[PDB]
Protein backbone atom coordinates (compact mmCIF):
# COMPACT_ATOMS: atom_id res chain seq x y z
CA UNK A 1 0.00 0.00 0.00
CA UNK A 2 3.02 2.28 1.18
CA UNK A 3 5.03 1.71 -2.80
CA UNK A 4 1.39 1.85 -4.59
CA UNK A 5 1.67 6.04 -3.19
CA UNK A 6 -1.00 4.99 -0.52
CA UNK A 7 -3.56 4.00 -3.50
CA UNK A 8 -5.73 1.06 -3.78
CA UNK A 9 -8.80 -0.57 -5.99
CA UNK A 10 -10.35 -3.72 -5.91
CA UNK A 11 -9.64 -6.66 -7.91
CA UNK A 12 -11.53 -9.23 -9.17
CA UNK A 13 -12.00 -12.38 -6.88
CA UNK A 14 -11.88 -15.90 -9.12
CA UNK A 15 -12.14 -19.92 -8.65
CA UNK A 16 -9.90 -22.50 -9.54
CA UNK A 17 -11.84 -25.46 -10.16
CA UNK A 18 -11.69 -29.78 -10.87
CA UNK A 19 -14.08 -32.32 -12.20
CA UNK A 20 -15.04 -35.77 -10.76
CA UNK A 21 -16.20 -37.72 -13.59
CA UNK A 22 -18.16 -40.60 -12.49
CA UNK A 23 -16.88 -42.08 -15.94
CA UNK A 24 -15.53 -46.06 -14.87
CA UNK A 25 -18.11 -48.57 -16.04
CA UNK A 26 -16.90 -51.78 -14.94
CA UNK A 27 -18.53 -55.52 -15.49
CA UNK A 28 -18.02 -59.59 -14.48
CA UNK A 29 -20.33 -61.70 -16.66
CA UNK A 30 -19.81 -65.61 -16.91
CA UNK A 31 -21.95 -68.57 -17.26
CA UNK A 32 -22.40 -71.88 -14.92
CA UNK A 33 -23.71 -74.67 -17.01
CA UNK A 34 -26.54 -76.66 -15.39
CA UNK A 35 -24.73 -80.11 -17.07
CA UNK A 36 -21.11 -78.82 -15.38
CA UNK A 37 -22.96 -77.63 -12.13
CA UNK A 38 -24.20 -81.98 -12.11
CA UNK A 39 -20.44 -83.49 -13.06
CA UNK A 40 -18.56 -81.70 -11.14
CA UNK A 41 -16.84 -83.02 -7.63
CA UNK A 42 -18.19 -80.01 -5.60
CA UNK A 43 -19.85 -76.60 -5.30
CA UNK A 44 -18.95 -73.60 -7.80
CA UNK A 45 -20.72 -71.02 -5.86
CA UNK A 46 -16.75 -70.27 -5.54
CA UNK A 47 -16.64 -68.41 -8.77
CA UNK A 48 -19.39 -65.64 -7.54
CA UNK A 49 -17.31 -65.22 -4.66
CA UNK A 50 -14.08 -64.99 -7.23
CA UNK A 51 -15.99 -62.73 -9.52
CA UNK A 52 -17.25 -59.94 -6.60
CA UNK A 53 -12.90 -59.86 -5.52
CA UNK A 54 -12.06 -59.00 -8.88
CA UNK A 55 -14.40 -56.02 -9.25
CA UNK B 1 -31.82 -108.73 -30.71
CA UNK B 2 -31.00 -111.39 -28.08
CA UNK B 3 -29.85 -110.26 -24.60
CA UNK B 4 -29.30 -111.00 -20.97
CA UNK B 5 -29.77 -107.83 -18.74
CA UNK B 6 -26.61 -107.71 -17.42
CA UNK B 7 -24.80 -107.48 -20.58
CA UNK B 8 -25.83 -103.87 -20.84
CA UNK B 9 -26.43 -100.75 -19.02
CA UNK B 10 -27.99 -97.12 -19.53
CA UNK B 11 -27.36 -94.06 -17.15
CA UNK B 12 -30.03 -90.99 -17.31
CA UNK B 13 -28.26 -88.52 -15.59
CA UNK B 14 -30.12 -85.31 -15.89
CA UNK B 15 -33.89 -84.80 -16.91
CA UNK B 16 -35.16 -81.34 -16.92
CA UNK B 17 -37.81 -78.81 -18.01
CA UNK B 18 -37.85 -75.67 -18.09
CA UNK B 19 -40.66 -72.25 -19.07
CA UNK B 20 -39.40 -68.92 -20.15
CA UNK B 21 -40.18 -65.77 -21.39
CA UNK B 22 -38.94 -65.51 -25.93
CA UNK B 23 -37.06 -62.59 -26.71
CA UNK B 24 -37.82 -61.66 -29.86
CA UNK B 25 -41.66 -62.05 -29.86
CA UNK B 26 -44.45 -62.29 -27.11
CA UNK B 27 -44.18 -65.84 -27.03
CA UNK B 28 -43.49 -68.75 -23.93
CA UNK B 29 -40.83 -70.70 -24.36
CA UNK B 30 -40.34 -74.05 -22.97
CA UNK B 31 -36.93 -76.23 -23.54
CA UNK B 32 -35.94 -79.70 -21.97
CA UNK B 33 -32.70 -81.01 -21.24
CA UNK B 34 -31.76 -85.13 -20.84
CA UNK B 35 -28.17 -86.67 -20.65
CA UNK B 36 -27.67 -89.63 -20.52
CA UNK B 37 -25.17 -92.59 -21.52
CA UNK B 38 -25.06 -96.62 -21.94
CA UNK B 39 -22.64 -99.36 -22.53
CA UNK B 40 -22.71 -102.65 -23.90
CA UNK B 41 -20.49 -103.84 -21.10
CA UNK B 42 -20.18 -107.87 -21.63
CA UNK B 43 -20.38 -107.58 -25.79
CA UNK B 44 -20.65 -111.88 -26.08
CA UNK B 45 -23.77 -111.19 -24.13
CA UNK B 46 -25.99 -109.32 -26.99
CA UNK B 47 -26.33 -110.87 -30.37
CA UNK B 48 -27.62 -109.45 -33.38
CA UNK B 49 -29.68 -110.49 -36.59
CA UNK B 50 -29.45 -108.27 -39.26
CA UNK B 51 -26.86 -106.05 -37.77
CA UNK B 52 -26.31 -104.17 -41.05
CA UNK B 53 -30.51 -103.42 -41.30
CA UNK B 54 -31.00 -99.32 -41.80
Amino acid sequence: YKAAGRQTSADAISDTGVDLLIDQEKSIDFLVDDIDRVQVAGSLEAYTRAGATAL
Amino acid sequence: VAFHPSAAAYVSQIDTVEALRDQDSFSDRIRALHVYGGKVVRPTGVVVFNKTGS
